[PDB]
């Protein structure tokens, strides 16, 4: 990917989540990584108005994300992708797998799906 | 009320889901099946209720001769949309879409209003199962029903 | 036409024959799908030879399943003191028996009983 | 008509669906089976109504020997193929084509016309099930009779 | 004949099946399986009828032990096949392909042919069900006969 | 409310009939999910005719299946030993049986008898 | 605790009552699940009225399924030689029958038969 | 408590699970369905216990008189996410993810949990089936249990 | 042979098919599941036998327990291989591969060979089912037999 | 050992299966599911055995409530992996790797020592089934005991 493709800024986020003490639970999602990133929809969107995506399976992909690799970072299985824009809505992403491109160890590749994209979000502390 | 000794979907929906929660404006709407169209009746803003019959079958003796006290049974079930709303806790938390749901409130009334309905005119349901199952922002509480009566025939 | 079968009202009065002491009418629960059963006609009938009968006198009884209710002890209902039962249909009908007595009573566990109520006649109401 | 016990599929379809409902025109197709061909039985102008043997099937005994009460069970299903007609409502409104569709009216002139012909003939049928669903703007309500006889042999 | 208490397969279709249908000129063709090739048992003019095992089983007591009546039951199956011919009514009218054919006529002289056999042999089947199915030009007409008897053996 | 049907604690005394030696009162378990069952008036009644009855004296019995405990001799349960019964069950309810007398022994198989116990009168509490 | 049910040891000693030849203690080996029986008070008790009960004399008996050992007469378990019997289940207890005597002889078919023995007293181990 | 004869899910989890096991910190979920999501219900740290409703049902009468002791039946199930944690013995060698784990430490601990939580309030539940299956490095045990109660209506 | 009340796969084949039918030159092959490998056990030269457990099963009690008379059931299936031939007249006609094929015969020598080995040595076997199936000539005929028994220990 | 009344899969493993076979130098694998990894369970060498639960399941009475004998099944599997060895003769002759595998010695000699642990200890099992399979140069030998109990609680 041509260097002029990342033109999406987000945060990488992984999510931290403590009982509430009248009986919720409470997941913190805070910011590990921002930089630039590349999107590219896999799969159409079922939408719902107030944002939230309609997918059934919630393991099916519908987004990929590249990004620069980093050897001491180790994309977990309960990691977020937070991107927000300028005149349009932030979206909350949520991996589903990570590919190292090629094995080169160049880029990363994570296939993530869209929770939800309204003006209404939390953003990451 | 047409059908003295039983009570047809429109007047199930209008009479019995109506009269309870108030969230849902009368949009207690009657179907031919729960899942004749999924692309259609998802339409209606939330919250709102479908009514439709999954398939009617005997309970018994069914012959048809005049005189054999016809036997019917008509399994319907109730299909409850609420939306689900996370509870914010400013500090950056928030509570997932996995969260439970209490649907407890919901059959609670609802069977409150079948028991006041039945006192009122003296036809009663059976309770066959509750499934509930959620999607994006959408949980679907799924009731069935089985109402048993007789086909009074006209002379 | 005929409204589906079924129970709608259970009441029941007991009276202690040693204290005098009266209690209800009290509403009870079916446990179950079984119905409370009638026999009103007082007579019972012996198949003689050639188409004749021997009439004599005999009882109404009643057979009534019921929840107990865990304020009336559950002596009242194994045959302890005189009962007043009134039954309601969901047609309509509602069948009365008034100082009937618990006969043959059968062990229970605590929480259904099944009464044999025999009485001197019972009344039916026929709905309109 | 033949079988003096027993009727055919034709004579059913002439006899009890034809004088009955009056808006099909006498269609009351007998085929062979209600599902071995939609492209072609999916033609004939609505409301038209299909009657077809499901399956051939016994009733207890069915030895062949000459002398044994030889049982029989005919297994057959009636389909309704009906149109759904919206309601517009000046004011820019309509009514989805999920909405209900009133088939106790179509099951209660069915079953008073088997009702008559039996009294007329001697004749019964025994209900089972009733199945209704919708595709595009047609309903489809399904029937399924069930007819036992005793079959008849020639020397 | 030989198994002086039973009728194998070609016996059936020789003796049972031939002197009944004229129309089939003795085609009765005993086969394996009724199923085994769908690509040369459609090479046969029409009409003709088919006769194969569907699968041997028991019936009750069939140890092995030279005296405990060994009991046993083979279930076999009859596939006609008829040409259907369709009803032409000058003035462009046409009957199509799915309409009713009357296997009743059918399974009547088959019956026939069967209790005149039992008769004269003292001999008796079993029937079981009855399915037809179309395909283009052709109708399926399925019976299902089971056969009970017992397994004398040979000194 | 209507607590969830069952049986809670039951204890037992057993008290030889020739040495007098008492042993418990000790706890038991259910051997299955079947309860004990009970019949308190100590005056069965009989169906005369026209309503009448005949009010005769009789027992308060009960029938209670328990497994057996591996330090008490099966004869304890067998009726060779007087025993004393209380039972408690989840919706507060208590039975209380006192001088109790094991009639009509029954073949049972070691670890697992259903005792019928026959006594003078059985006492209730009726939840508060 | 209480180690699962089930025998583990059955021995049984014929002895005739003709010729005094005694053959065993032979094992034995259950044919099914079902196990055999005991009750050891030697007293029934009847009900009568009010609390009271009739303290009669009576046997002591058991009910025994083993499979025949193909060596020992099949007349010999059908009631027609004194047998002596032991058993010993899964949790240690272990119960003895001296002397006994097989009533009511069932038919059997000549591979598992089912005696119904009869005895003055059984006495019962209770493992420790 | 609400509910005087029964409990619900989330009073379950922080009652029962909660005070059993604390090397989850309190992580007692309560879900719509355990399976409703298993990419957000999969991040959790763990360990973590889900209870969430399988399907309500009856438990023999439920028909709706107001008074007819409407019986009912919840089944829900009980999954533990537990960390497998591999030994190593400094000689070079180590255990294998697939080996055998202790679950019946867990299912003691949880019992006398709920045993104990009886015993204070007197409300007992059924035990139906376990199972344990692995992924990686989790195991997963799912306990099935059912709980009988009746319905109390409100005037 | 070993195991006085009973008899191991090998000893069948061996003792009751091979001295049974003799053009099959003592091709008796027992294998560990007649469908394991169909590429190999497709190449021996028809006609050939294969016999192979299906599964091993109780037939009531079989707790191990020392003395509880342990009850076993080894369910097996023999399948025959034979080749199908056709026959040719002597005006070009042939018969199709589909045609009927007498196992009777084949069945009728297998159960004399089982009654034989029985009388001699007191060993019975159950028949279960048969079934006859065809691909390219070679004809299929699967006779599924069971066998109980009583474990017998060793000291 | 704990659970006095009762063995976990460890010590079956190793009191049970080892003492048996030696040509398995104790390699009696406690799993927690038999596959849970084929990938991964294939690596030990042959030949092997495997001991994993399958489904632990109830025996009819289960509530909870600190006095009902709650009783409980526990249904394992146990799995040899043998490896299948052909014979071969001085002319150019080999045994097929389809050939029978005599299974008879290994269950024989798993029961005698499931015997002699019963009579050591009073802990008896159920046999359920037995399966064999194959795959290249490996026999997969199948067996699936079931063993019931009571869960005696702790104070």
């Amino acid at each position: 990917m041509r260097t002029a493709d990342r033109k999406h800024r987000v945060i990488v986020c992984s999510q931290q989540s403590d009982v509430d003490d009248e009986g919720r639970l409470l997941i913190t999602r805070a910011g590990v990584i921002q930089g630039w990133a590349a999107i590219a929809p896999v799969k159409a969107i079922r939408f719902s108005q107030d944002g939230v995506s309609m997918q059934k399976d919630t393991m099916q992909p519908t987004h990929d994300i590249t990004m620069n690799y980093n050897p001491d970072v180790n994309v977990s299985v309960s990691a977020w992708v937070y991107e927000h824009r300028l005149k349009s809505p932030p979206r909350w992403f949520k991996v589903l797998s990570v590919v190292n491109v090629d094995e080169c160890s160049r880029y990363m590749k994570i296939r993530c799906r869209l929770v939800e994209t309204s003006d209404d979000v939390t953003p990451p502390v | 009320l047409t059908y003295g000794n039983r009570v047809t979907l429109p007047e199930f929906a209008k009479y019995i889901v109506a009269p309870a929660f108030h969230e849902i404006e009368g949009r207690a709407i009657p179907v031919t099946g729960v899942d004749d169209d999924a692309s259609g009746t998802q339409a209606t803003k939330l919250p709102f209720v479908l009514v439709g019959l999954r398939q009617g079958d005997t309970s018994g003796p069914a012959t048809i001769a005049g005189n054999s006290t016809i036997n019917l049974r008509d399994d319907f079930i109730v299909e409850f949309n609420m939306k689900k709303e996370r509870y914010r806790d400013r500090k950056g938390g928030e509570t997932p879409f996995f969260s439970y749901y209490d649907y407890e409130s919901i059959r609670d009334r609802l069977f409150n209003s079948m028991i006041e309905f039945s006192g009122e005119h003296g036809i009663t349901f059976e309770f066959v199962s509750l499934d509930i199952s959620t999607e994006g922002d959408v949980v679907y509480i799924e009731f069935r029903f089985r109402q048993n009566y007789e086909w009074c025939e006209t002379v | 036409c005929n409204k589906q079968n079924g129970v709608k009202n259970i009441l029941i009065t007991f009276t202690d024959c040693d204290t005098q002491e009266v209690i209800g009418p009290i509403s009870h629960e079916q446990p179950d799908d079984t119905l409370p059963t009638y026999k009103n006609c007082a007579w019972t009938n012996t198949a003689l030879t050639n188409g004749y009968v021997q009439r004599s006198a005999s009882n109404a009884t009643m057979t009534l399943p019921v929840v107990r209710d865990l304020r009336v002890p559950l002596a009242f209902y194994q045959g302890c003191a005189q009962v007043d039962v009134q039954v309601e249909k969901f047609d309509g009908t509602v069948m009365t028996l008034t100082e009937g007595a618990v006969v043959e009573p059968e062990e229970s566990d605590g929480r259904s009983v099944t009464m044999n109520i025999v009485a001197s006649e019972i009344d039916e109401l026929l709905p309109p």
